[PDB]
């Protein structure tokens, strides 16, 4: 609640920054290495975020080709940061691990 | 010959140190250098063989 | 597997483009480039540079500490 | 006693490809060993140019 | 329709390096991969007309590589590419490996694991090219390094004798090494080709780390060009070596014909394995410093299993930024130890950069990862 | 994350392949041994004593 958390939250703000990708338009679930549990949950997007996460991407890859960055004002800011893609990909490894545990018994 | 911390040998390749008994005493090398078998035949002349 | 085709799915995205023969191929080439560079060496210095001087600083010590080694004073 | 031994060798060692291979390394251990014998066995026989030669020039 | 699409040969060099689809993205970073294919030939090509003269028995082997130099016309370039080429050849792959780690480029398995098996490859070739000029280095950096092998338990002896055709690096050991050191490179070219196959499974990763099948584009015109420029650039650095400073990478001692009981005090491998040549005297083990430095590349088969960050790329992690460039400064600290006597500072500051190798690999890049998937919530 | 495969079924399948894994390394010990003609092992043999 008090200095405590805003500490904490300012060092995740700080490496946030530092990280970068909000410099090439990008969000932190855009940057997520597509793995099976990653595939499946893009898929489950609907339309909507899966057109803007295709034009994110874009962005960036097009912007990481001439190694330019986007103005300061487009950059994203840290909360505004929209965590879209991670409810679906809990849902898709929580699916998984149902299997697993049933593939014990 | 007579090069390293025991005034014996020293082998330059990884730091081998040896005595003038030809023993091993620092450096990675797991035993002493071999003793050929030999002999005196006279008190000017060494057979090794 | 691979090929233009069956790559992936895109929708509503425009792409402006322009032949070559009609561009120049150093747009304000050391213009907006040098600004570029700086910007570039700026955002990657802190985290390139100090383990490079890391090893210069053990480099030049390391190495007066074998020279000034094999010498005596005294004893 | 035929029958029985062809189908004995397929029970005991033949189905599981472990065994199959086991046998045949094992079966190959001692074959290869009994080879050698009768053919060295069988090239003296033919021969006798070499090796008793040995008893006579030597044994000291 | 196209001839380019459906003629059974073409088709390989059309989805090979005309109409595969690419990133927009890759950088400079990425072309390695067609300078070590460059460096394969040129090896193989210079390599050859080095072979149409140099002879392999110790009473003219080095004589052969002089006769090269002053009577066969222009075997002095032939042979100065050669040596340079080597060197080239391992500036290349150094950076390539780097590049792979850096980027994440290793999550493809199959491709990274034939690429170590192309780095053992190409290595091992180039260890035994160096022992054919028969020079004093030659002999003796041949004597250190197979020796190497008597520390495994029960058989070292058995085998090093094996591989020697002798109780010594003799005739028999020569002429063998000219052998393998023929018929290596076509073998390489053979891996590199499946390494080329299961890589186009996948297409190239980026330097985002993140997919590009939203952006792709044909390798021919971008990176054909792209790629010619970058073997321009190839064949600068190569011909400032050989036409200017030869000797420069190469040690002087390898100029005076072996001598079996000679045994310089200087004694080391080329450039290209001081760091392991390091990492190997800074532990005072027969077994100890041999599986070390066999684990010192062998680890580059580890890596896959140690990602651990929820991104791909590290353009995007700055802890790891830290720790990888802390990683190559402790190789150039390696090489530079490697290069000096075993005595005075340079022992223990040669043990702590050999250990600091394998705890920023096996512990702080790991553990830097788990970090930064923490600090996004992730 | 080797936690995927602990539980019973898979217990009961590491049981199921152990005669066959223990054969498999029959094999490969007298396939060494044989190959190698291994002075150490061999001489405990019978009839495969050619010293
Ligand atoms: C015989 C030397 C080698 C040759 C000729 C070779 C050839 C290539 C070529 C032509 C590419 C195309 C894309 C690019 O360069 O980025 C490539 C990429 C790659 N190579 Fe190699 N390579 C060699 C050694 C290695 C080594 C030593 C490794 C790592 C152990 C390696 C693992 C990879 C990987 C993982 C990629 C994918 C790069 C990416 O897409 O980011 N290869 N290589
Ligand atoms: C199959 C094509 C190759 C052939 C025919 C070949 C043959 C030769 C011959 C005959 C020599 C001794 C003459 C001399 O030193 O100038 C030599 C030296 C060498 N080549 Fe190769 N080799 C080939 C591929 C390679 C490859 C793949 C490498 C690894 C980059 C390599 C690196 C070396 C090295 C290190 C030396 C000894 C250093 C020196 O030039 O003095 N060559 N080679
Ligand atoms: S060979 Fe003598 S110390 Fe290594």
């Amino acid at each position: 609640v008090s200095a405590s958390s805003r500490w904490l939250e300012g060092i995740r703000k700080w490496y946030y920054n530092a990280a970068g990708f909000n410099k090439l338009g990008l969000m932190r679930d855009d940057t997520i290495h597509e793995n099976d549990d990653v595939k499946e949950a893009i898929r489950r997007l609907p339309e909507n975020l899966y057109d803007d996460r295709v034009f994110r991407i874009k962005r960036a890859l097009d912007l990481s080709m001439r190694q330019q960055i986007l103005p300061k004002e487009q950059w994203t800011k840290y909360e505004e940061d929209k965590s879209y893609l991670e409810p679906y990909l809990k849902e898709v490894i929580r699916e998984r691990k149902e299997r697993e545990e049933w593939a014990k018994k | 010959a007579n090069a390293g911390d025991f005034g014996g040998y020293y082998c330059p390749c990884h730091g081998s140190h040896y005595d003038a008994s030809g023993r091993i005493r620092k450096g990675p090398a797991p035993l002493n250098l071999e003793v050929p078998s030999y002999e005196f035949t006279s008190d000017d002349m060494v057979i090794v063989g | 597997g691979r090929q233009f085709g069956h790559l992936t799915r895109v929708r509503h995205v425009i792409t402006y483009s322009l032949s070559p023969f009609e561009q120049r191929a150093f747009p304000h080439y050391f213009s907006k480039g040098i600004p570029n560079v700086l910007r570039r060496t700026r955002a990657c210095i802190l985290r390139v540079a100090p383990p490079f001087v890391a090893f210069y600083l053990v480099y030049t010590w390391g190495t007066q500490e074998f020279e000034k080694s094999k010498r005596k004073n005294p004893a | 006693v035929a029958p029985t031994l062809t189908a004995r060798l397929y029970s005991l060692l033949f189905r599981r490809t472990s065994t199959f291979a086991l046998t045949i390394v094992v079966g190959a251990l001692f074959f290869e060993r009994a080879f050698d014998q009768g053919a060295d066995a069988i090239y003296e026989h033919i021969n006798e140019g070499k090796l008793w030669k040995h008893i006579k020039h030597k044994y000291e | 329709t196209n001839i380019r699409k459906s003629h059974p040969l073409m088709k390989i060099v059309n989805n090979a390096f005309i109409d595969l689809p690419a990133p927009s993205n890759i950088s400079s970073w990425w072309n390695f991969g067609s300078l070590l294919g460059i460096c394969l030939i040129l090896q193989i090509l210079t390599g050859l007309f080095l072979a149409m003269h140099y002879t392999s028995d110790t009473t003219t082997a080095f004589s052969s590589v002089t006769h090269i130099c002053r009577d066969v016309n222009y075997g002095w370039i032939i042979r100065y590419m050669h040596a340079n080429g080597a060197s080239m050849f391992f500036i290349c792959l150094y950076m390539h490996v780097g590049r792979g780690l850096y980027y994440g480029s290793y999550t493809f398995l199959e491709t990274w694991n034939i690429g170590v098996i192309l780095l053992l490859t190409v290595m091992a070739t180039a260890f035994m090219g160096y022992v054919l000029p028969w020079g004093q280095m030659s002999f003796w950096g041949a004597t250190v390094i197979t020796n190497l092998l008597s520390a495994i338990p029960y058989i070292g002896t058995n085998l090093v004798e094996w591989i020697w055709g002798g109780f010594s690096v003799d005739k028999a050991t020569l002429t063998r090494f000219f052998a393998f050191h023929f018929i290596l490179p076509f073998i390489i070219m053979a891996i590199a080709m499946v390494h080329l196959l299961f890589l186009h499974e996948t297409g190239s990763n980026n330097p985002t780390g993140i997919s590009s099948d939203v952006d792709k584009i044909p390798f021919h015109p971008y990176y054909t060009i792209k790629d010619i420029l970058g073997a321009l650039l190839l064949i600068l650095a190569l011909m400032l070596l050989v036409l200017f400073a030869p000797d420069l990478l190469g040690d002087p001692d390898n100029y005076t014909p072996a001598n079996p009981l000679n045994t310089p005090p200087h004694i080391k491998p080329e450039w290209y394995f001081l760091f392991a040549y390091a990492i190997l005297r800074s532990i005072p083990n027969k077994l100890g410093g041999v599986l070390a430095l066999a684990f010192s590349i062998l680890i580059l088969a580890l890596i896959p299993l140690l990602h651990t960050s929820k991104q791909r790329s590290m353009m995007f992690r700055p802890l790891s930024q830290c720790l990888f460039w802390a990683l190559v400064a402790d190789l150039l600290t390696l090489t530079w130890i490697g290069g000096q006597p075993v005595e005075h500072p340079y022992i223990t500051i040669g043990q702590l950069a050999s250990v600091l190798y394998f705890l920023l690999i096996l512990v702080l890049m790991p553990t830097a990862g788990t970090i930064e998937n923490k600090l996004l919530k992730w | 994350m080797l936690t995927r495969f602990l539980g019973p079924r898979y217990r009961q399948l590491a049981r199921n392949w152990v005669p066959t894994a223990q054969l498999w390394g029959a094999v490969g010990a007298v396939g060494l041994v044989w190959a190698t003609d291994w002075r150490l092992i061999l001489d405990w043999v019978p009839y495969i004593n050619g010293k």
